[PDB]
């Protein structure tokens, strides 16, 4: 998927079971999949980061289609949750897919140290965010039953960086010719 | 200590300011 | 100003107010990102926030502390010769004015479409002794704008600099540094371009039709010495009093060549920083 | 406008479609007053950390579904903090917010009746003077019925719906605070409810004040693949929780 | 006058005899300010139900006793409410009150040095770069040492007293907030202590801010029946507890 | 201010007044130290004192003259090689940012739990000639914060410092010095800690989970020389604009390793400065 | 002679004062 | 910074001015 575009879409499926889980990523903004992102790509130019962050999701589904996902931010402290109940217990947002289309999930800033390190560090572990089905994806007749959701991340006015340093995400195992 | 553009030209000066 | 500038508290970020619950109609968390705009949602909106008076400056997040840092952009080298001194194209360097000839920093700008600045410029000569004594090796750097007599070889007539700039550095005396006005016939330096030389299906196309701004013909003035040497004069560059227009997505593919975008590696599959996951389900 | 937003803890819920909201007996839940009070100690009032939006276990809406109930003081006997403070204290008092989510498509047809009920003394399924058992009116997140099977040895309630489980023609049930979920207009149901009881603070363990019922009235009808499952999810938020009569700790059961 | 009365929860403690009380660094414990703060969520502040007078496990004062310590953020990892809120939240912040009771008669002779210590990085008993283990600096109500025996396989701290367990001549320990229990005048020891740490709210699990030590200086000496046991009992009260960064729940260990 | 600051009379100590005898009730000499407090008794209390106007300042007894003094905290060494230049992990140094790697000064802080400061920093390169002529040996120090490309070997791409700091010193030109803001995500530097990496019964515990602040990858820019050398660039450190919180008992056992308290010597019994007496009766 | 912070940043300055 | 003819003679001075 990765070398292609798809590498960007997340198809919301069938799900025979119920209350099943979609995906997860970890918040440490310098961690693929995050990293490469206009933000990540950047943050990787500084040693320390801080503030809240914003995750936005969009339904590239259908019109007649319907769904309800539950997204959650599991602060640093434990393990990325295996189950929904366990994750619903912390910070989250139920998302009702409808005429709108975009739900934006905020990632409050929870930390001990006013500031976190941009570099992988067990200490400065920001946590995980995950998504699950609240209900389902119901589609009336003759509509596809899988559809995609795009996801994004922009900053919050909270946000701020410091201690400039040279990037991670780019090794010029060149040189460069003429 | 500052604003003492010891040199004539403007191209020569410290990192600008912020505003 | 001082305090604010010395304490570096010029650009401060707002604080996070206190919230209460909302069992109300308007849902700020819902917007349609298709509008191409960006959401405006905050902590205070989504949760029951507290009250934190902030104190983080976005000072270091300024195109001047992002850009205004010296970087190797060229490493002039001279493996002297004593056998043939002078001769054509020897013991004197010349190099085409640019940045794209070396990453990390090339990377950095390219983050924007247009750019403008006065440039600092520093030279870091390092004299490697390949002999039993290096003597007194004087040096002459200078700048050859277009169209100008570029030394054919070591002692042309162009090293008289009757009207050119030549900086001189003699072993001991510190690093030569100087600065420079923004040199472009244009209101800004074109980091990119979607133009060509002409209609000639063999014309040039890139950052480059718009940047023939120089070159540097070098010289180790001292004359013939006994014990050999090799000089490596490093060229660092800093952007002071910078402006930038229309940001761009950073680069994720290791380039090759300058004044071009071309990535297509020699055989190797195009590689990028993205890492692979077993499953989306666990991070 | 139908859209609604609700924020209770560190938690928020949204709904791009709704049928207003309802306040039980037109009273908004709040904290106890030194007038109607009785106890003498200073109540612990976990704010936010407690009276937040807990979501239970989800359920399936069948063409064979018959109905399912949850008893509130009890549904969160495990929900962190609230549900600990419950066990550590004798007196507990609190009001709630019930967010009932159940979507499907505009090509579906179904109707759910949702209702809360003060003192819902259920009846046993067996004739006699034997009252329903503890352990069975104390299901938990999981709730009861579905249309399930069980030991008749247990002083088991009435799985019987139409009689209201209490033996009152369901349909008069509309007297209790309620609303429906007509899949053709609705998406959810939102009940908000103060603390009703002849006593200022009761036993969060022996007594369940509020009882909630959801009953399929018009059976779910699609023309889709029965691969399409249409859950029913309940979310709850203690509000103005207040506790007191601190001590050891009861025990799970 | 020496008598003292202290009231913290639903709990109160008395002492018909005492050596003043001490406020650590002359600062009284209180709640976090929106200036020094950093987090963004509204902290849950259990009042009373949490910051109350918990008493630990008691101990024996021997003529062979060597000393015993308890680490605070940790000593109440089980103490109801506080110790749950600990596990449910990432950020925890709180100050304490330490009531150290140890009576015997006016015919007894003994001296206990009591002290609290900010960041008490203990040393391992074994030479090297191996730091004490988690699980052993996380004893619980029970505390550590006594003069006990144990596996040397465990990245075990120094049971070593005179060096302060950190390798600082005990006796300079008087620099940390302290007092003694000279059985000839004293009865208890009372330490009160604010929240000290380069961060506004730390991890109640990974980091123990306060560390408390009690060390027999002059050995207990009676002339009675060794049927006469003279315990040492510690009581503690989180004060101005504040929590935040709500979520699932950690796990016991 | 001046006079007081030039004459160094800022913090002056009180004088010793005159006393007379006291055949009175309240006995100041009697207090109960069990209260954990400290006595307040003075000369004037205990004896029949005179009158001495003092003139001793407690200026030099300030956390800034106690701390604000440069100290060796590291001795970077490079036994050059000309055989293999470059190669992996050679002719360039790198070292983890810290203090506990070397006593006397480590000692000194440790006197307090928390500390905060802007640090001076000075480099004292010393070039030992193992050859018949050392030439011109240029040098590049720089700083690699986390997470950053740390030179694998001598000429990486990281020595371009397009956005990093690299100080350059060439034989003759004086000692490089510079200063630095207080670098911590925390409001103060943790001299100690009673925390761990995590619940992993294999997690880290110390001053250290909280101090991964760098490292320093070094470089002798000049290229290949003829006659060998060995460079020893000493790293001194000074604390300017310091604050300290919660004093601690000094250290009496010679440590071993850093970011740890561990004393337990290799076999040898734990030794301390205390001396032994034959008898308490005679000193 | 004094208070001439020849350098911009505050981290760069002499040993502080006393008060 | 300017007009500080550190030297006595006039022949010694910067590049003149413009007017
Ligand atoms: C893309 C892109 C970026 C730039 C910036 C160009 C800046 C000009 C380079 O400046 C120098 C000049 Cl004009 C002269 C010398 C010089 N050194 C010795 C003699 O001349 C060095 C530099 Cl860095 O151009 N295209
Ligand atoms: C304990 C304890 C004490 C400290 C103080 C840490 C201060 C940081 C060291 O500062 C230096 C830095 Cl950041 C860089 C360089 C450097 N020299 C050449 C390149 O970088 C030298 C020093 Cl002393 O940390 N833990």
């Amino acid at each position: 998927n990765v070398g292609n575009v798809s590498m960007y879409t997340v198809q919301l499926g069938n799900q025979t079971g119920m209350a099943q889980k979609v995906f997860s990523i970890k918040v440490d903004i310098t961690s693929t999949p995050l990293a490469t992102t206009l933000i990540g790509e950047i943050a990787s130019y500084y040693t320390h980061w801080t503030g809240s962050l914003r995750f936005s999701f969009m339904f590239c589904g259908t019109a007649n289609t319907t769904l309800k996902l539950l997204l959650a931010y599991t602060p640093p402290g434990i393990d990325e949750p295996t189950t929904r109940k366990d994750a619903m217990l912390g910070t989250h947002v139920v998302w009702d897919v409808g005429l709108q289309s975009t739900i934006s999930l905020v990632v409050p800033w929870v930390s001990a140290s006013h500031f976190r390190l941009t570099a992988d560090n067990k200490y400065s572990m920001a946590g995980y965010i995950t998504c699950w089905y609240q209900t389902n994806l119901v589609v009336p007749p003759s509509t596809p039953q899988t559809a995609d959701m795009l996801c994004f991340v922009s900053a919050c006015k909270d946000f701020c960086l410091r201690m400039a340093r040279d990037t991670d995400l780019h090794i010029q195992s060149g040189p460069i010719e003429q | 200590y500052f604003n003492i553009n010891y040199f004539k030209d403007a191209a020569s000066s410290g990192a600008s300011r912020l505003d | 100003n001082y305090i604010d500038e010395v304490l570096n508290e010029v650009l401060v970020v707002p604080n996070i107010k206190e919230s209460h619950h909302t069992t109300s109609n308007s849902a700020p968390l819902l917007d349609a990102a298709e509008t191409g705009h960006t959401s405006n949602v905050q902590p205070e909106d989504a949760i029951e926030t507290r009250y934190v008076i902030t104190s983080q400056t976005r000072d270091e997040m300024s195109i001047e502390s992002f850009l205004g840092r010296s970087g190797c952009v060229h490493i002039s080298r001279i493996k002297v010769d004593y056998t043939d001194y002078n001769g054509q194209d020897i013991n004197f360097t010349k190099w085409k004015i640019t940045l794209q000839e070396m990453a990390q920093i090339r990377r950095k700008f390219e983050l924007f479409t247009y750019v403008r600045f006065d440039s600092e410029i520093t030279l870091v000569p390092c004299i490697a002794g390949r002999g039993d004594d290096i003597g007194h090796i004087v040096m002459q750097y200078m700048y050859v704008p277009p169209g100008a007599p570029i030394p054919s070889k070591r002692n042309d007539f162009s090293w008289q600099s009757g009207t050119n700039m030549s900086i001189f550095w003699q072993h001991g005396q510190p690093f030569p540094r100087f600065s420079i006005p923004f040199l472009s016939i244009a209101s800004a330096y074109y980091m990119f371009y979607d133009g060509y030389d002409g209609d000639n299906t063999s014309s040039k196309y890139g950052s480059v039709v718009t940047n023939d701004m120089g070159t540097i013909c070098s010289r180790i003035v001292t004359e013939k010495q006994k014990l050999s040497v090799v000089i490596t004069t490093h060229i660092y560059h800093k952007a002071k009093h910078t402006k930038a227009w229309c940001p761009r997505p950073p680069r994720a593919v290791p380039y090759t060549h300058s004044h071009v975008t071309n990535y297509m590696p020699e055989t190797g599959d195009v590689t990028t920083a993205i890492v692979r996951r077993n499953t989306i389900t666990t991070a | 406008d139908r859209i609604m937003q609700i924020t209770r803890g560190d938690s928020t819920i949204s709904s791009d479609d709704v049928a207003n909201a309802v306040v039980g007996y037109g009273v908004w839940p709040h904290y106890l007053t030194p007038q109607d009070a009785t106890a003498i100690n200073k109540p612990t009032q976990p704010d936010t950390s407690s009276n937040r939006f807990y979501t239970l276990e989800s359920k399936h809406w069948n063409g064979s579904s018959k109905g399912w109930w949850w008893k509130l003081p009890d549904a969160l006997k495990d929900m962190g903090i609230f549900g600990e403070n419950m066990y550590y204290h004798f007196l507990g008092r609190s009001g709630y917010t019930v967010h009932v989510q159940c979507n499907a498509s505009k090509f579906h047809q179904g109707t759910l009746l949702v209702a809360m009920i003060p003192e819902h003394q259920l009846a046993s399924a067996k004739h006699g003077s034997v009252t329903a058992g503890y352990k069975l009116t104390h299901p938990g997140e999981a709730g009861r019925d579905v249309s399930q099977e069980r030991d008749a040895s247990l002083r088991q309630p009435s799985d019987d719906s139409w009689l209201n489980f209490d033996g009152t023609l369901l349909g008069n049930l509309l007297i209790f605070p309620h609303q429906f979920i007509n899949l053709r207009s609705n998406n959810s149901a939102t009940l908000i409810v103060p603390y009703v009881n002849a006593v200022p603070m009761d036993s969060m363990l022996r007594h369940n004040n509020w009882c909630l019922v959801i009953i399929p009235i018009s059976p779910l009808r699609s023309e889709t693949t029965s691969s399409n499952i249409v859950p029913i999810t309940v979310s709850i938020s203690p509000m103005c929780a207040e506790f007191s009569g601190a001590r050891a700790k009861n025990i799970k059961q």
